[PDB]
RNA sequence: AGGACCGAACCGACUAAUGUUGAAAAAUUAGCGGAUGACUUGUGGCUGGGGGUGAAAGGCCAAUCAAACCGGGAGAUAGCU
RNA sequence: GCUCGCCGGAAGACCAAGGGUUCCUGUCCAACGUUAAUCGGGGCAGGGUGAGUCGACCCCUAAGGCGAGGCCGAAAGGCGUAGUCGAUGGGAAACAGGUUAAUAUUCCUGUACUUGGUGUUACUGCGAAGGGGGGACGGAGAAGGCUAUGUUGGCCGGGCGACGGUUGUCCCGGUUUAAGCGUGUAGGCUGGUUUUCCAGGCAAAUCCGGAAAAUCAAGGCUGAGGCGUGAUGACGAGGCACUACGGUGCUGAAGCAACAAAUGCCCUGCUUCCAGGAAAAGCCUCUAAGCAUCAGGUAACAUCAAAUCGUACCCCAAACCGACACAGGUGGUCAGGUAGAGAAUACCAAGGCGCUUGAGAGAACUCGGGUGAAGGAACUAGGCAAAAUGGUGCCGUAACUUCGGGAGAAGGCACGCUGAUAUGUAGGUGAGGUCCCUCGCGGAUGGAGCUGAAAUCAGUCGAAGAUACCAGCUGGCUGCAACUGUUUAUUAAAAACACAGCACUGUGCAAACACGAAAGUGGACGUAUACGGUGUGACGCCUGCCCGGUGCCGGAAGGUUAAUU
């Protein structure tokens, strides 16, 4: 649950942590693990291309099955697990044929529950179906964008997508952003919301907590010299400029989407 | 205190050796210049 | 089999010193200067075939040349190989 | 338990005195701060000059930085000494 | 040579990196050495580095590099697939003693171990570029069992003291032994075993995973240390004989126990937390193609092989980085005694040094210190500097508070030594003996011996008992920043930067955004509870009015308006 720490030190005074007793306390499932070393925000040229990234705790990648294409073989949830690579919990499920897979844990999924993917699966949380077989008004997550490609929408903790209409070969979704989008009716979705909905109530409490997650400090543009930022310079605290990015593009309200390729699928922007 | 030259034979070779020079056309031009000048020691290798 | 001319080339000279003597009169070991690229097997075969003795083991070390001054001129002697050849306690070259 | 406390190693550098053709092109002595962490350190690797990197001082990039060093344009130009 | 002094968690010892002959011996003192020099890291000559087990090489991979084809690019070239490199990581094996002027886990002595190739003998399903297991992994904490090691006792050898005493409850010294091999202990983990079946492990599998029965209820894995052996050996205080004053040869006593005890080992363990903690090979195992009474595999025995390169010496320094024989810098390992909490500190051991100019004198003045009448901040920009406080146990402790703090608030008392309680206590350890048995590295009882606080009472010395070294000054009001951190290497450490928190805004994934003529890459193997940018800066109470100007967002009737025609 959500527990406040006690102020035995200034760095603990404001910490709020989210603790789940249900999470498996042992090592993860070794066959489904890979190495993933860190980048530091650097690309193959060796240059910082995304700022504010570096350090943090070592992590191993858990191969999560986002496709859910083992059709017609029921599986049972073995345990819930902590995944360092995302904000949601991953459930280790076991198929009747002896195969084990990691899936995103929906809300309410406890150990021992039965899940199944396919066109004929029951309408219950954790089951993956094509959205033409999912009834309208249903709440889904791990939504696909192209058939067979893998779920891509509503994968963070507590997120979900609502199927608001079905007209022909396309279903209309309401994304978490508030955007109304069309996607093909043959894409798959998993019923129910993503678990760990209390993830947003946590409070890191101190700077070290953010440094543990690989996040490096942010230097304000207005604290720099003019050679460094458009906001730099001044005698005392001076701004007198329209706010911009470090590369001179206006940064409060100016839209940046430009994709006429996918413009056709957007029923209504998020506003 | 801690000066600027901290010797390390491996790094010295890997960054200024014969094969490091030959790996690039600019390094080969360096070698050509030193040969034309007549240097008795082309690289840090010897 | 290692060829006769290889054997006739690998050995260069006997090494004369107090340590070499002490080795000879105490542990039945002769000390030789050998070819810089001579292997232990080659040295063993050569000494057996050219001195008519039995050898049980050979120990080799490479001696580095001394940097020297010859009228403020920089010189350097050549590296050579030294072999510790042990004989079979009855051979007495 | 803890970016918890006192305090050696270790990391740093607040004050004073000395030195200032120095023992030292940044140190010594007496004190001083952190000392399980946003800690410190070895080895190797990557980012290259209007570029890097910067918990941001225009700081650092080989005792060199409001644009490194080396060679070249080059005997730049100099109504000035 | 004999005294004196200094370090002793180093100023001792051993390595890595780096250096390269500085190592040892003989010889010389021109130059070098901040003086002399017979000396030297100086000159000259000669000598010296011995490996199947140490390291490299080698097999395997990380970050990253290179990269057949490929994609991209005026050219040069960039990126990258298959691959192939790349340790700072994973992977077989040796110890003790002796010896040189200089090497030694390398040589010698003794005793071992590993891998591979052959050859026989016996038995037999072998086979991978594929499958599975394993390798294989965090932080913190706690305890138990041990050992290294130390102390004391016992034992053995020696001594009977330059000055009162010293045949004893006295003094000095020694009391050491490895790998390997056998055993399998404290502890840790784990239910085994046999069938039958299966949408899984790209195919197959007897292997792994899954499912259902039966059955046994103890089987397996791991594991420090001890014990035995290794070892009737070696070593050993000394004693005896000598060159020749360096050291040579022979012999050789005791070689036990108790207690204390690691930061080392069991332990890659156990408990717990969230920030969720490499890879690949060696290794074990399963089969496919294939070979099929051949190969190949297993076991026993014999034999052969284990190449090549490093190995000297310095290594917190006169040998490395600093132009110097330079108060500087430099990663790892070892870790004795007394006191102490301690790797602080003081004095010492082992060991190493007295820092490559000295001799006098005892002016001013400068530097580093000690003490100071009376006063006590009057000094000064400012208590700068100095002085002072300082330990342990106990008593006691305010405003305020986010209820944790403030707090070691403040302030005070006791503190040595001797005796008794108690010829050494509470406690710890624990022999002999006795008993039991699923009989031995076992259990129960038992207390010898060893070790051993803390307290009370009484006495006693000094001016002073936390006596040295070591070791908080304290309190009150207020500005700023919430706090821990970061910063101008070399005049600024702060109120500056960051920060957790807050808000605005962009971004629907081939995301926005950034590096790139591009291909690509980062964001992210993430998906709006996510990511980028901007401002503010814990927390509490809050955050008012203005859209005229500039910017942004939206609109698109009208005016104006490019190439083009
Ligand atoms: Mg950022
Ligand atoms: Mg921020
Ligand atoms: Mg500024
Ligand atoms: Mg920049
Ligand atoms: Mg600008
Ligand atoms: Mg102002
Ligand atoms: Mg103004
Ligand atoms: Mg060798
Ligand atoms: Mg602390
Ligand atoms: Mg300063
Ligand atoms: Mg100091
Ligand atoms: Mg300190
Ligand atoms: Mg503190
Ligand atoms: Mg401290
Ligand atoms: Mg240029
Ligand atoms: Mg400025
Ligand atoms: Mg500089
Ligand atoms: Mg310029
Ligand atoms: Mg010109
Ligand atoms: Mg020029
Ligand atoms: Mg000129
Ligand atoms: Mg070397
Ligand atoms: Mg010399
Ligand atoms: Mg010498
Ligand atoms: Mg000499
Ligand atoms: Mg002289
Ligand atoms: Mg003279
Ligand atoms: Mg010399
Ligand atoms: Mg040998
Ligand atoms: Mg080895
Ligand atoms: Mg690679
Ligand atoms: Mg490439
Ligand atoms: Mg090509
Ligand atoms: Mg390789
Ligand atoms: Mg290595
Ligand atoms: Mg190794
Ligand atoms: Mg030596
Ligand atoms: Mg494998
Ligand atoms: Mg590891
Ligand atoms: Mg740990
Ligand atoms: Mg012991
Ligand atoms: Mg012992
Ligand atoms: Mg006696
Ligand atoms: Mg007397
Ligand atoms: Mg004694
Ligand atoms: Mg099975
Ligand atoms: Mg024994
Ligand atoms: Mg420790
Ligand atoms: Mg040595
Ligand atoms: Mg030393
Ligand atoms: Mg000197
Ligand atoms: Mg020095
Ligand atoms: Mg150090
Ligand atoms: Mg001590
Ligand atoms: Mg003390
Ligand atoms: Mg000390
Ligand atoms: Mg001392
Ligand atoms: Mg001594
Ligand atoms: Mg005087
Ligand atoms: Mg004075
Ligand atoms: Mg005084
Ligand atoms: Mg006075
Ligand atoms: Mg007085
Ligand atoms: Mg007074
Ligand atoms: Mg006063
Ligand atoms: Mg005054
Ligand atoms: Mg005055
Ligand atoms: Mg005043
Ligand atoms: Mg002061
Ligand atoms: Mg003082
Ligand atoms: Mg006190
Ligand atoms: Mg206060
Ligand atoms: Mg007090
Ligand atoms: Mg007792
Ligand atoms: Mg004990
Ligand atoms: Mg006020
Ligand atoms: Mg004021
Ligand atoms: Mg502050
Ligand atoms: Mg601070
Ligand atoms: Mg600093
Ligand atoms: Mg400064
Ligand atoms: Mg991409
Ligand atoms: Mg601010
Ligand atoms: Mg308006
Ligand atoms: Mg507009």
């Amino acid at each position: 649950a959500v527990v406040k720490c006690k102020p035995t030190s200034p760095g603990r005074r404001h910490v709020v942590k989210v603790v789940n007793p249900e999470l498996h306390k042992g090592k993860p499932f070794a066959p489904l693990l890979e190495k993933n070393s860190k980048s530091g925000g650097r690309n193959n040229n060796g240059r910082i291309t995304t700022r504010h990234i570096g350090g943090g705790h070592k992590q191993a990648y858990r191969i999560v099955d986002f496709k859910r294409n083992k059709d017609g073989i029921p599986a049972v949830v073995e345990r819930l697990e902590y995944d360092p690579n995302r904000s949601a919990n991953i459930a280790l499920v076991l198929y009747k044929d002896g195969e084990r897979r990691y899936i995103l844990a929906p809300k309410g999924l406890k150990a021992g529950d039965q899940i199944q993917s396919g066109v004929d699966a029951a309408i219950k949380p954790g089951n993956t179906l094509p959205m033409r077989n999912i009834p309208v008004g249903s709440t889904v997550h791990n939504v696909e964008m192209k058939p067979g490609k893998g779920g891509q929408l509503a994968r963070s903790a507590g997120t979900y997508v609502q199927i608001v209409a079905r007209d022909g070969a396309y279903v209309t979704l309401r994304l978490r952003s508030g955007e109304m989008r069309k996607v093909e009716a043959d894409c798959r979705a998993t019923l129910g919301e993503v678990g760990n909905a209390e993830h947003m109530l946590r409070v890191l409490g101190k700077a070290g907590a953010a440094r543990w997650r690989g996040v490096r400090p942010t230097v304000r543009g207005t604290a720099m010299n003019p050679v460094d930022h458009p906001h730099g310079g001044g005698e005392g605290r001076n701004f007198g400029k329209h706010p911009v990015t470090p590369w001179g593009v206006q940064t409060k309200g100016k839209k940046t989407r430009s994709n006429k390729r996918t413009d056709k699928f957007i029923v209504r922007r998020r506003s | 205190m801690k000066r600027t030259f901290q010797p390390s034979v491996l790094k010295r070779n890997r960054s200024h050796g014969f094969r490091a020079r030959m790996a690039t056309k600019n390094g080969r031009q360096v070698l050509a210049r030193r040969r034309a000048k007549g240097r008795a020691r082309l690289t840090v290798s010897k | 089999m290692i060829r006769e001319e290889r054997l006739l080339k690998v050995l260069r000279a006997p090494h004369v010193s107090e340590k070499a003597s002490t080795a000879m009169e105490k542990s039945n070991t002769i000390v030789l200067k050998v070819a810089k690229d001579a292997t232990k097997a080659e040295i063993k075969a050569a000494v057996q075939k050219l001195f008519e003795v039995e050898v049980e083991v050979v120990n080799t070390l490479v001696v580095k040349g001394k940097v020297k001054r010859h009228g403020q001129r920089i010189g350097r002697r050549s590296d050579w190989k030294k072999a510790y050849v042990t004989l079979k306690e009855g051979q007495n070259l």
